């Protein structure tokens, strides 16, 4: 049976440190995102993009961070969307990298191993956190100023219409677990510290930290989800689904490569995907 | 190589 001893009090201190570091690393938390998704907010109320006419008008009324008046934009809706998403991804790599450095012990890992953990973990974190911004109708965009429907994304010409749908599929199942930010902060730390990433050199200290994180997560979930006996194992299984999501997303990307020319990933994304798997 | 990722980490 569970008890309140110096070990558990260390696990909780660890969980709170991750949470605090997570709130200041990631702008739109799932708390704020779900308020928006229910109107339970003041703030703004996002502009809904649900068809081509609302898209055109949304680009005008939403202040997209990456857009300037004006660089050269694709003129084709699907590609302009790809470009915004690629920009958000690059941003997210930096958010996640910063968060990684806040994970006790991470910075003192082999610098080359730090690189490898981020290379493999970043897109699994991206899709993990993207679910915070999704419901079954669509996904929050642009820091929550816009909302793009699932069916609009699905209606983009092939193969762009196939990019987001596997993420929605994942998000429906994953959000039915009802994690909050406090859960998520530990779960993404666990993902970053996967001691089975290809090419790791000094695996021992990585498993040590991941061990300490897996304990802090199990305690976290027992305390925070009284009505969910099998939550810890269900969550670990979701790391399996995320690797599959990343695999599938890679296969669509190479469709883009030998098909859409002019398109090219931001070099940060190119280093990540290069020799991924 | 992962030059940008290396740069971000240092
Ligand atoms: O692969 C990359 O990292 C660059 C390309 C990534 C990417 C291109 C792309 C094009 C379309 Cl039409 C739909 C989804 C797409 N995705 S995504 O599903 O991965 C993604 C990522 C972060 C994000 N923030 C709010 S929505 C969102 C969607």
């Amino acid at each position: 049976h569970m008890q309140l001893n110096p070990e558990s009090a260390d696990l909780r201190a660890l969980a709170k440190h991750l949470y605090d570091s997570y709130i200041k690393s990631f702008p739109l938390t799932k708390a704020k995102a779900r308020a928006i998704l229910t109107g339970k907010t003041t703030d703004k109320s996002p502009f809904v993009i649900y068809d081509m006419n609302s898209l055109m008008m949304g680009e005008d009324k939403i202040k997209f961070k990456h857009i300037t008046p004006l660089q050269e934009q694709s003129k084709e809706v699907a590609i302009r969307i790809f470009q915004g998403c690629q920009f958000r991804s690059v941003e997210a790599v930096q958010e996640i990298t910063e968060y990684a450095k806040s994970i006790p012990g991470f910075v003192n890992l082999d610098l080359n191993d730090q690189v490898t953990l981020l290379k493999y973990g970043v897109h699994e974190i991206i899709y993990t956190m993207l679910a915070s911004l999704m419901n079954k109708d669509g996904v929050l965009i642009s820091e929550g100023q816009g909302f793009m429907t699932r069916e609009f994304l699905k209606s983009l010409r092939k193969p762009f219409g196939d990019f987001m749908e596997p993420k929605f599929e994942f998000a429906v199942k994953f959000n039915a677990l009802e994690l909050d930010d406090s859960d998520l902060a530990i779960f993404i730390a666990v993902i970053i510290l996967s001691g089975d990433r290809p090419g790791l050199l000094n695996v021992k200290p990585i498993e040590d930290i991941q061990d300490n994180l897996l304990q802090a997560l199990e305690l976290q979930l027992k305390l925070n989800h009284p009505e969910s006996s099998q939550l810890f194992a269900k969550l670990l299984q979701k790391m399996t689904d995320l690797r599959q999501i990343v695999t599938e997303h890679v296969q669509l990307l190479q469709v883009i490569k030998k098909t859409e020319t002019d398109m090219s990933l931001h070099p940060l994304l190119q280093e990540i995907y290069k020799d991924l798997y | 190589r992962h030059k940008i990722l290396h740069r971000l980490l240092q």
